[PDB]
Parts: C-alpha cells; structure tokens; sequence
C-alpha cells in the first residue's frame, strides 16, 4: 500500500514548490517596499485617503501596532458575540453566547489558532460568522506575516533602526496576498461542491419517515483561508471533514496545498531578499525532512491500524473509524500531519480514534515549539528560534562568535530567545499540570485510560503551539477550559511576538559581515543535519516524560 | 493612535463585507445548483443533498456507514463523531453489535465484513462507501428486490465517482443518489 | 489535593522565580 | 616548568578542604548547580523524615540518592577550586620572586653617588637607583644609564640571558630578574599596586574576575534548559498521580538532575578559569577574558618592523667592497671605527663581521686608540687610531666632514646608495682618507623561525599585515625574508588608527602588534593588543595582553587558547544534551513500572530492578563530571581545520559520543551494582 503511499507525498511536495516559487518572488517584493505591477498608484490612493504616512517605526512602535490592533481585534470579536441576538442575518433564533464561551473563541480566533469549543451549526450566526469571523481570519493571517516581514528586514538592513511600516505592509497581505488568492481557492470549491449562500435551514422529507435540517450559510467564503491562512476555524463542527468544507478528494489536494502555501514561499521568499538563494533553500530542506518522517510513521501507524478489527470479523485492520471514506488512509494520514505541524488545526479525521503510536506525531509536532512547516507567521520565527539556537551551538564549537548572515548573535540576543523558546513548553506544561490537578479537567475527559490523559494534553499542546487540532472528546464547554486555553492561547501567541520584535529591534543596529575563510556555511547539508538534530532534540527531551504517560504508555499496553 | 483605528475599519469592510459578498454573487451568477447545497429535488420535496447522506435503516436499501452524532444517526446539526479510541473497551461493545446487526443481516455475502460499514466515520455525514463495500451488499438487496446482479454491479458503476489521480483519494461510490434512483428502477 | 502539595508547588515556583530570575541577569 | 600536574597529590589534598567551604549558599550565582544543590537538599529532607515516619519507608534507597547527589555538588566545586588551585601554583611560581628584593639608591643622577639602604617596597616612580652585576632587580623601569645582559630566567623560564641599553629600545627592565655581566642606573616607572607582577596577582588571586560575555550567553542556555526540565519533571507528578498511584518526589528529584546539565555547570566555571591558567603557562598574561575570547574571531593581525619582527637591534654589517682595500683588512680600522662607534649599533659589527674571520690581533687603547663619541657638530663617533682620520660618515655629512678636504670617491659609493635600495638598510659610511672603505649597512636581522610560522598563520587563515613608520625601502627585503601576507609602510600612529578603523568598519576583530610608543595609540584601541616583552613600559600598559619572550607568532598560542575556551564550552554542550537520551531510556521505564507496567518494553539497556537503574543514573552523572576534568582542564585538542570539516569532526566525539556513552555507563554501574548485588 506504501507505493500509493510514497506517491502521495512526492505528489504533494512536487506541485507544493511550483506553486511557492512565483509566490516567493511575489513575497519577497513586498519585503522590500516594492509594489507589486498594478498595485502602484492605488496604493498612493488608499495609504493617503486613509491616511497613513509611510513612516519608518522602530520596534517598539511597530510592536504596539500589531498588538493594536489585535487589542481592537478581539474587543469587536467578544462584542459580536455576546450580543449576538441583536444583529442581522440569524435566519434561526440563537442567542448571545455566554462570557466563558464568547472569551473562549473572542481569543481564539485572533490568536491565529481557532479552536472551536461550539458546536458551530447551533452556536453562530451568519453575520456573527461572516463578518466576525471571516474579518479577524484576515487579520490573524496578516498578523503573523507582519511580524514575519520585520524579521527578514531584521536580516537585510545595514545599522538602521527602522524595521517598516505595520500599516502600510498589513495593507499589502490583505488586499494583494490574502483576498485575490483566497478569492480563487473559494470559487474552486463552490464548483467542486462546497456551500456558499445566505439562506434559511432547508428541511428533508428523506427517502424513509426521517426528517434532517440541512445547516446552510456562507462557507467556502470562509473556508478558503481556513486553510489559506493556517488558521483551522470551520464553520460546521467537523472542522474540515463536513462535506459542505469539503466535497470531494481534490478540494482535499487544494487545502493541503492552501496549508503550505504562505509558509512555504515565505521562506523561498526570505532565499529572494538575503541574496543567497541556498540560505532560504536549506530551511525547507530542514522543515521538509522532519515532515516526511512524520508522514511515513502515521501512514505506518495506521496501515497497522486498531489490531481488534481483525478479531471482530472485519475485512482488514485499517483503521477507518473516524475517517471520511471519500478520502483514503494515506490521504487522511497526510492531512493530519499537514494540520499539525503547520498550526491549522483542520480536522479531517478526529484524532481520537487514531492509533497512539500514529496519534502521538500529531501531538509531537505541535509540541516541538510549532517549527517544522509551521503556521503563517509562526513557520518562520518559530524556526527562528531555532536558528539562532543552532548558529549558537555551532559556532561557538569552532572557536568562533555566533554569526549568522553576518549578524553576531551577542547576549541580549540570547537572553530573549531562551524567553522566546520557553513561552510555549512552559503553558503546555503548566496547563496540562493543570488540567490534571482539578476535577473540573478530569471529568471533561472521553476516553478511559492513558488515552484520557492524551485528550488533556492535546487540549493545551493545540493552545499554546496556536494549532486548534482537537481530539474532540474533550467537552470543553466548561467556564474552566474556556478559561485555562484563553489564558493559554494569548500568551503562546503574544509572549512570542514581543521576543521576536525584540530580537528583531536588536537585530537592525548591528552590521552584517561579509563571509570569509573561517565562517560557517549556514547552508549545505550539514547545519541542515545539525539544525534537524537541535529541533528533533530539544523538542524530544522535554516531552518524552509527557508522552510516555500519554499514548506511549497506551501504545504498550 | 488614529490611523490605526482608520486601518481595521477600512480592513472591516473589504474583509468580511466585499470578499464573502463577491464569493456569494459570484457563486450563484455561474454554479447555482452546488452553492444552494447541491440539492436534489422531486417536484416541492427535497430529497436531501447529494453529499450529506441519510439514515437507511431500511431493507431494500444500500446501509451506509454508522453515523453516531448527537440524536439521531445522519443528523446534520451536530456534525461530529464518535471520538472513541483504540484503547477504549466500548468501543468493542458497539463494532461487535454492528457485526451482529449486520453478519445475521446479510446472511448470503461475506463472513467478513467492510471496515467502512462497521466502523464509524468522521463528520458523522458520510454519504460514501467504497465500491467494494458497495458490491459486497449487492446480495441481499437484488434478492430484496428481486433484480440481478449484473444491473446492480452496473447500476452501482454508474453512481461511481473516482478521483482525478488514484492517490489523491479512494474510489467512491454515492448512497443517496443511489438509494433514490433504486426506487425509480423499482418503478 | 492535601496540606503537602501546595507545599510543592510553592517550592517549584520558587525555583522557576529563580532560575528566571537569573537568566535576565548577568550575574 | 611542568606546565601540567592533573593530580599532584598535595594540591588536591589542599583542595578538598577549600572545596567543602564550597558547599553553602554561595553557589547561587551558579543557577545551573544550585538546583543540584537543592535537590542534594531536600532529598536528605525527605529520607530523614522518611528514616523516622512517613508515607513510604524504603529511606536505604532514597539515602543512596542523596548519597550522590551531594557528591555532584562535592564534584562540581572540585573541578571550579581545582582550576583556581591550579592558578594558586601557577601565580606562586612567580609571586615568590619579587617579595625576594630590597634596593638601594643613589642620591646624585649619576652612576657613583652616595648610597642608602631602603626596601623595594618603599620606592615610588622616578627614583634613580642603582643596580650592580650580579644582584636581581628589584622593580621595574627604564634603562637609562649603563648597559648590560640580565638573566630572564625566574619570571620566564630561560636558559638565555638577555642584553639590555639605555635609552635606546630596550627599555624593558622586570623587577625579579637577575643581572649578569655589567652596571645598571634605571628609573622606575610603576609603583608597588601598579606593578607589572601585580597585574598577575589581583586578577588570579581574588573571585574578581567577571564572566566573559559568551560564558554569560552560555549559561542562559543552560538556564533555559533546567527551566524545561523543571517544568517537565516537577510536573510529571501531577501526570502520573491520576492514573493509579503517583510517582514518589525521591525519583522526581534524581530525575530532575540527570537531566539538568550538570556536566557543563560543574565544568563552565573552571573552563573559564584553566583556559586562563593555559595562557599564563604558555608566557602569555592576559589582562581579561574577554581579549582571549575575542582572540578566536580574529582574522587581521598587523606587526611592527622595529622589535616585533626582529630583535629591535636596529643593526647589521655585511661586508667592505672596495678596490684596493684587502678582505683581510675589513676589521682592520673599521672594527677600530666600531670600537669607537661606542652605541651598542656599533658593538654589531665588531660581533657580526668577525663571524667568517674573527681576527682578534688588536687590543683596545695599545695604539692610542683616541676613543671620541657621538659628537655634535659632526653627528658621529670616530678614532684617530691611524695616522689618518678615521670618521663615520653620516647619510649627508659626507662631503661636510669626511670628504670635507677635496678627496672623494669614484663612483662606486654612489651606486652603494642604490645597493642600500637593494637591501633596505640603515647604511653607516666610513671613508679613510682618499682610500674609501666604502659602506657598511645595518639591516635588521630576524630572529626566530617565523617562516613556519606564518605559515602555520595562513592555514587558520589569517591576514598578516607588516606596518611600519618606517619607508617603503626597507619594508621590501624584510618581508620577503618575512613571508607575510601583505605589507604597509611609512605610518604615523595617527595613521596606524587610520588601519584598524578600516578594518572595524568592515566588522573584522583586528589584532596589533608591537612594542613602541608608536604602537601605544594603536594598541589601546584594537581588539587583541598582543604588547612585546622588550618594548617600552607605557606601551606595555596602554595594550591588553603581553608577552614575555618577545615572540611575534604568540599570538597563534592565544588564537589555540581563545578556540580551546569555547571548543570545550561547545562540546560538553552538546555532550550533556546528547546525554539525556538515554537517561529516559533508564529512568522512565524503571520510574513508572509501579504505576504503568508495559513501559517494561522500553528499558533497552535490560536494567536489572527499577531502583538500580536510577541509582545507576544519578552516579554516571556523578562519576561523568570527574572524568571530564582532564578535558575541562587540558583543553579540546584539534587539527587547524576549516568551519564545515571541524564541525563534522567535532560531533562524532561529542554529538554521537553523548549519546553511545551513557548507554554504556548506565549498564556498567548497573552490573556493578549486579556483580556485587548491593541493590
Ligand atoms: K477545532
Ligand atoms: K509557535
Ligand atoms: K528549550
């Protein structure tokens, strides 16, 4: 079955970096202020009409625009929501949602994750969906380049002080890289079968007595950055696996591509404005090795599936259960390595019903600090803190400061990324310390077991690391959970953003050296197998004591 | 400050106000049929939509898979599914029932049984079986209606998607499309 | 939850105060 | 000189008794070990209630945990007071030189005044004392009267002596050297607590010496790491107490250490103190950490001509080329010429002439050898030894004095201004009536082998730049005998400023090097100022680092420092991080059989019960930081290599090392503990 297996990567990876490498290009124009063919003249318009002045802004005034605005970010978001009641476009009669509730996903959509704790078909309205939540999927998804713009600018610019401009560059991703791409990946799904209209609940007199209500609405709108922006908020329940998100194999094949497609040509667009083509291409090299290692594990994992189906008289032991049979094994298998590695959060197949060996590389990769092919924004300075981790301890074993671009890497720059790093292992493991002290966590749980600790701690893993995977068991409409991944989610977010610009801000006074005799080649194929073996290895010593009480001690048994 | 304020009313609009505004004119101003929810109709009654799949508890219809969502089976305002796992001892408790509601149930095929009709699915709204599984209960129900196999196989191949490329997903084979025009090769 | 694990989370709060503690400073 | 004494069974004797007055609360400024510490703490806490009444009873066992885990803390402390004891020594070998002195001095300027006797640690600067030949000095200055050879041998380890002169440009006089042949009347420059010995003293004796600021980035690693790995043990008791029982806080402490990088904390405070032990061993004092740790980037050295390359004697002789002046009659009045050319530049060519000949025939004033000095009128030395006048014509003063009567030269004197452009000399003229002896140069005449050496220099790759006040005649033979990279000539110090700040403005770290006043402004303002052991006392002061045997390629013994400070910092990194892979592999098995009994399967090492193979942890990671101190204290030896081969080799001893050794240390100590079966 591997050899439909092996080629559903290859397939996947093949059409992913002809699709990245115009948008790199595209990407890497912005970075530098140059406007894109066409959008000249009509941004002397809008930066004017508007009223921005294209002023140059040092971090901390960069820092406090971002942050702004997702101040006003969710304060419209918990607005909406409580008074809910009070608005148009409710073709049924739902109410305003209670505070624990609206705090809950009043956070959760700004903070790039969108856990959804709701039943989404009986909780939300249609203007409490399309333009509440459509207007801060836009404005999370900007949210991470913005910052993600003044770090690679962090890395070009000579002893300035200025990074950009936060509004005049959040304009950009917006209006001419989020809307005119999610405006065709939308109207691809609409003919492919997905939902878009604004009308009432349709009842069904079926072929027997039975009757359904079919929850109609604006969806493939507000699906296409669901995936576009790595942001994971679908608008039913099953988060990707509705059949109105996602109707056949190839709307499939286009959100898994939608998924790598910002954070991928980000990163061939970091290769554009460094000059060296190779600096940017070796950071794939190093995201995409760790990928297909955990793709080839859970496809195994689950090939094996549960060994109880074989016993029970079934046909084989593929674990189907949970899986929509419009998609494969391998397809669901690919998905949901996609969706966690890479902080989307798109269920395609409850992650429950996963075997532990298959159901712990899912909890693994949002656990190792959210790097490999991670989220828009998060993708890049999530491995950023990596780089700079493994410039440190390779450099300084040759006998040497630790360069990287040219950039020396001094100790206020080491300062903030030991607090940058810590921020979301620390969350994951008081939260789930937590959640295991209480009753109000425990009795939350679905599943018997070593399992029904897995369900904890997939629960904070997908809050901190901004994934918004769920395995779903986890009733999480208590005030106690709707409280403790609020917490949890605001700080795993925004206590990294403030160690990046001030790694970003420290990074623009200094002075890039040119390279030499003695100074170590970043690219190539060993810091590539260096920079694997420091993720893979921070990221494993401090979960192995997690894990092994987890779905390894289920695997066992 | 004050162009801060002037950015996220302007990026309130543009966002949520014009983009699923022009995504709603522009799907129904060329694919009417899929954005109202791909529909099918008989006259004033709705038979369901062609992607969400019903509750077939009947006899001389194709069983789909076991839904498991809130209330009923197939019921579209829940959406989820049964997040059971492997570990779990009640999760035996059910897959042993849909055998014994199902092995004496279908008494002339297969003392195996398809992995997709034992076992739950995802969104709890799967209107899918592989053909396999689709020509695994061709017996009982050409002999619940007396018809033969040989129209069946062929009636089941014509409701057959299959993907662009044979990895991107798995051959699959429509319920409701076939279950309502069962019953018009009925009459 | 009894009388001693309150004692041991104030001991691991002490030590995580500290350690963060010293690794804003160079000491 | 040893230079080496790993167990020298007296000074670890003295140190153990230091090392237990390292045990209370002042290890907090080492985070890293001080949580070790407390986790020795509590856990004798912990089994002493235990040994009396508590929840569990098994107090033999968690005894045996704190019986190694202060024995951590013992080890740590050993390691950081080993490296300070190895100063203690290495300053002392040293130190008992100059408290061996007591001085005398003379009233008048001159040499035979009245005298006094007053102790050398009264004196201040500007006192003229006097020392005679045999003695030792008694503190530093500069030569000013007198000339002499002093034995360099207690401060530097020399068999050598070596010569001094006043005023001229060996200055250089260290207080605890012994003089040997003549008289010397010097003047102190530096007073008692600005002491050039003192500089050693204060820096090594004394807690003074602050972190350099990559052991400071280090350490917020390896706070960073004991963060995590609080957080991911301390928490684990939570994790396991749901599912059937919990996990007891004697395990979670073990754990808690052999996953905190113990072997970088016991060992980061004495790599920063043995690697500046290793400087001090190879004659080089070191004024901070931070020059040697800035010394390992550095990619552009510059060197002066004047003592840096050479010895600084400004002197030569080659030959006398003349028609009709016989070859035997080189030394004939010219050595008589250089007898009267009474400036130790003179003394060369009565040494370096004789070399192929050494026709002695003479005696000094048996001849009336009228001996006149450096005049004034005329500005040079000569004799009237022969019936005829015997003068050192000068570069222009030729024709003033010596051609002065009408008789000159054919034209071969005037190519031997073109003979000085092809050697790049200082050129001495001596003209004896109309028979003209011609030229005798003084080129400079470079010591050691530095041929190797810079050649050695190039393959860690490293610009080396000859910069000179100097012209651009002399610099051209010099640097071909040299074999430097590039070459710079005629330079004012506001000029040799004006090379640095065209470096540092390329971001390149620049190393000057030199021995003059001129070399003083440029020194207090480059990156490694590596000051000669023969230049003057204000350039010595106004550098950062100094030599003491007046070596140019020294430098390449700091650049193999200032790599071994962070080679040995980098690799014991990445060795205990390695580490903790098969500390898992130890611990998680054997912690949880109680709670979970299928994690059975992962012990892979077959570890014997599940209270051995802890105990078999927590002593390798004791035993581990011991036999680590030969490498924290020898240094990480290494091949000159390039970034990407290095880096290669240096993680299949450590990168790979630190994964394969302790899966084979924690299933020797359990076989130990097996073979003799005590647990
Ligand atoms: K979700
Ligand atoms: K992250
Ligand atoms: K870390």
């Amino acid at each position: 079955m591997a050899a439909q297996g092996f080629l559903l990567i290859a397939t996947f990876l093949l059409v992913l970096m002809v699709l990245a490498r115009p948008l790199g290009s595209g990407l890497a124009r912005l970075i530098n202020d140059i406007p894109l063919p066409g959008t000249t003249g009509v941004e002397r318009v809008l930066f004017r009409a508007l009223g921005v002045s294209d002023r140059e802004m040092n971090w901390k005034q960069y820092l406090c625009a971002i942050l702004g605005l997702n101040m006003l970010g969710l304060a419209v978001l918990f607005f909406m929501l409580l008074g809910q009641h009070y608005l148009p476009l409710n073709p049924q009669q739902l109410p305003g949602l209670s505070w624990d509730l609206a705090l809950n996903t009043a956070v959760s959509f700004v903070t790039n994750t969108n856990w959804q704790s709701y039943s989404g078909e009986t909780t939300l309205s249609y203007f409490s969906q399309m333009a509440g939540l459509t207007v801060q999927n836009f404005l999370s998804a900007a949210s991470g380049i913005a910052v993600i713009f003044a770090l690679i600018r962090a890395f070009t610019r000579q002893s300035m002080s200025t990074l950009g401009n936060a509004w005049v560059d959040l304009l950009r991703i917006t209006l001419w890289v989020l809307v005119p791409v999610a405006l065709l990946i939308a109207l691809f799904f609409i003919q492919q079968g997905a939902l878009q209209n604004f009308l009432p609940y349709q009842a069904v007199n079926t072929v027997e007595g039975a009757q359904q209500l079919l929850p109609m609405g604006p969806v493939a709108s507000q699906e296409a950055i669901k995936m576009l922006g790595t942001n994971g908020g679908g608008f039913f329940n099953a988060n990707s696996s509705h059949p109105f998100e996602n109707p056949t194999a190839l709307t499939n094949f286009v959100q898994m591509l939608a998924i790598f497609l910002i954070p991928t040509a980000l990163c061939f667009a970091f290769g554009e404005v460094m000059g060296d083509r190779r600096q940017g291409r070796m950071l794939l090299w190093a995201m995409s090795v760790i990928f297909v290692i955990c793709v080839g594990v859970v496809m195994w994992a689950e090939v094996q599936g549960n060994p109880h189906l074989l016993a029970l008289g079934t046909d084989s032991s593929i674990n189907m259960e949970g899986k929509e049979s419009r998609f494969g094994v391998l397809v669901s298998s690919l998905f949901a390595v996609v969706t966690t590695a890479a902080s989307c959060g798109a269920v395609i197949a409850m992650h429950d019903s996963f075997t532990a060996l298959g159901g712990m590389v899912p909890m693994w990769l949002m656990q190792i600090g959210e790097v490999v092919f991670g989220g828009v924004g998060s993708g890049l300075y999530g491995m950023m803190l990596f780089v700079l981790l493994a410039v440190f301890i390779a450099g300084l074993m040759i006998g040497r400061t630790p360069e990287y671009l040219g950039k020396k890497i001094d100790v206020r720059e080491m300062k903030l990324t030991a607090l940058a790093i810590l921020v979301t292992p620390t969350l994951v493991l008081m939260g789930a310390a937590l959640a295991m002290m209480t009753d109000a966590g425990r009795s939350a749980m679905l599943n018997p077991g070593p399992h029904g600790f897995s369900e904890v701690l997939y629960a904070v893993s997908s809050a901190a690391n901004n994934n918004g995977s769920a395995f779903a068991g986890l009733s999480a409409n208590s005030p106690f959970w709707n409280c403790l991944l609020a917490f949890c989610m605001f700080v795993g977010r925004f206590g990294v953003i403030i160690p990046v610009m001030a790694i970003a801000g420290s990074l623009v006074s200094k002075k890039s050296q040119a390279a030499s005799s003695g100074t170590l080649p970043t690219h190539g194929p060993l810091f590539v197998g260096l920079l694997i073996g420091t993720v893979l290895l921070v990221g494993a010593l401090t979960f192995i004591p997690a894990l092994a009480l987890g779905p390894v001690a289920e695997y066992l048994s | 400050l004050r162009p801060a304020l002037s950015t996220f009313i302007f990026l309130l609009l543009i966002t949520g106000g014009v983009y699923p505004l022009l995504t709603t004119v522009l799907g129904q101003w060329w694919f009417p049929w899929q954005a109202n929810g791909s529909l099918i109709r008989e006259g004033d009654t709705v038979r369901g939509s062609a992607l969400i799949g019903q509750n077939f508890t009947g006899n001389g219809y194709f069983h789909g898979r076991p839904s498991a969502t809130a209330e009923m089976p197939y019921n579209p305002q829940a959406s989820g599914g049964s997040n059971l796992a492997v570990s779990n001892p009640e999760l035996d408790k059910l897959i042993a029932a849909r055998v014994a509601a199902l092995r004496a149930a279908n008494p002339d095929a297969s003392a195996s049984v398809p992995v997709e009709l034992v076992t739950a699915s995802a969104s709890g709204l799967d209107n899918n079986i592989t053909p396999q599984a689709a020509a695994w209960q061709i017996p009982r129900v050409a002999k619940a209606r007396n018809l033969s196999v040989e129209q069946l196989t062929q009636l089941i191949a014509k409701y057959s998607q299959q993907p662009l490329v044979k990895y991107i997903g798995q051959p699959v084979v429509n319920i409701v499309e076939l279950n309502l025009a069962l019953d018009k090769l009925d009459e | 939850m009894s009388a001693g694990v309150i004692t041991g989370v104030l001991l691991v709060f002490l030590l995580l105060g500290y350690l963060v503690y010293a690794l804003i400073n160079a000491e | 000189k040893q230079l080496a004494l790993f167990e020298p069974t007296l000074v670890v004797q003295a140190l153990k008794e230091a090392v237990k007055k390292l045990n209370p609360q002042a290890q907090w400024r080492n985070p890293v070990m001080f949580i070790v510490w407390i986790g020795s703490l509590l856990t004798t806490c912990i089994s002493i209630a235990m040994a009396s009444g508590a929840m569990p009873g098994n107090a033999l066992f968690s005894a045996a945990i704190s019986g190694w885990l202060w024995i951590t803390v013992l080890f740590a402390n050993f390691a950081e007071a080993l490296a300070e004891g190895r100063s203690k020594a290495q300053a002392n070998s040293l130190k008992g030189v100059k408290k061996t002195a007591f001085a005398r001095k003379l009233r008048e300027p001159k040499y035979g005044a009245a005298a006094d006797k007053v102790p050398a640690d009264q004196l201040r600067k500007g006192d003229i004392v006097l020392v005679e030949a045999g003695d030792i000095i008694p503190c530093d200055g500069e030569v000013i009267e007198g000339g002499a050879s002093v034995d360099e041998s207690a401060i530097t380890g020399e068999s050598a002596p070596v010569i001094r002169e006043s005023g001229g440009d060996f200055a250089s006089v260290t207080g605890g050297t012994r003089i040997l042949s003549d008289w010397l009347v010097i003047e102190c420059s530096v007073n008692p607590g600005e002491t050039f010995l003192d500089r050693m003293i204060a820096m090594v004796e004394g807690a003074q010496r602050r972190k350099t600021p990559n052991e400071i980035a280090l350490t917020i690693l390896l706070i960073a790491l004991t963060i995590v790995f609080l957080l991911a043990t301390a928490t684990l008791w939570p994790f396991s107490a749901w599912g059937g029982n919990a996990v007891s806080v004697t395990v979670l402490v073990a754990l808690l250490v052999c996953l905190i990088p113990t072997t970088i904390g016991g060992l980061l405070s004495a790599i920063g103190v043995a690697g500046m032990s290793r400087m001090l061993g190879a004659n080089v004092i070191a004024t901070s950490g931070r020059a040697v740790e800035a010394a390992g980037d550095v990619d552009v050295l510059l060197l002066d001509k004047t003592g840096t390359i050479t010895l600084g004697n400004r002197q030569a002789s080659e030959f006398i080329p003349a028609q009709g002046v016989d070859e035997k009659t080189l030394a004939d009045a010219a050595q008589l010429a250089s007898l009267a050319d009474e400036t130790p530049e003179g003394r060369s060519i009565v040494i370096l002439a004789k070399q192929r000949f050494n026709l002695r025939e003479r005696d000094v004033q048996s001849l009336h050898a009228t001996f006149v000095p450096f005049t004034a009128q005329s500005r040079m030395s000569g004799i009237n030894i022969d019936n005829r006048m015997i003068r050192k014509g000068s570069v222009d003063a030729i024709r003033r004095h010596v051609e002065a009567n009408g008789g000159h030269f054919p034209t071969d004197v005037d190519q031997k201004v073109d003979q000085v452009a092809r050697q790049g000399a200082t050129p001495l003229v001596v003209v004896e009536g109309s028979r003209v002896l011609g030229v005798i140069a003084l080129k400079d005449i470079v010591k050691g082998g530095i041929k190797e050496r810079f050649a050695q220099l190039r393959k860690m790759g490293i610009k080396t730049v000859m910069i000179t006040g100097d012209n651009r005649l002399t610099a051209a033979a010099i640097a071909a005998e040299a074999g430097v990279d590039d070459f710079l000539a005629e330079a004012t110090p506001e000029a040799k400023l004006a090379l640095i700040r065209q470096y540092q403005a390329e971001g390149r770290l620049v190393a000057m090097t030199g021995d003059g006043t001129n070399d003083a402004p440029a020194l207090a303002q480059a990156d490694v100022a590596v000051a000669m052991n023969s230049g003057t006392q204000a350039a010595k002061e106004a550098g950062n680092m100094v030599d003491l045997d007046s070596n140019p390629t020294k430098l390449i013994e700091v650049v193999h420092i200032g790599k071994q400070m962070l080679m040995t910092r980098g690799s014991l990194t990445t060795f205990s991080i390695a580490n903790d892979v098969a500390k898992y592999f130890a611990i998680i098995p054997a912690a949880f059989a109680a709670t979970y009994p299928q994690l059975n399967a992962l012990n892979i090492m077959c570890l014997h019960s599940p209270d051995s193979a802890i105990l078999s942890a927590v002593i390798f990671n004791a035993l581990i930081i011991v036999f680590l101190i030969p490498l924290a204290l020898k240094g990480v030896s290494y091949k000159p290599l390039t970034a990407s081969a290095m880096l290669r080799r240096n993680l299949w001893i450590y990168g790979l090392g630190g994964l394969l050794v302790p899966f084979i240390g924690i299933k020797v100590i359990d076989l130990l503990l097996t073979v003799c079966g005590l647990v």
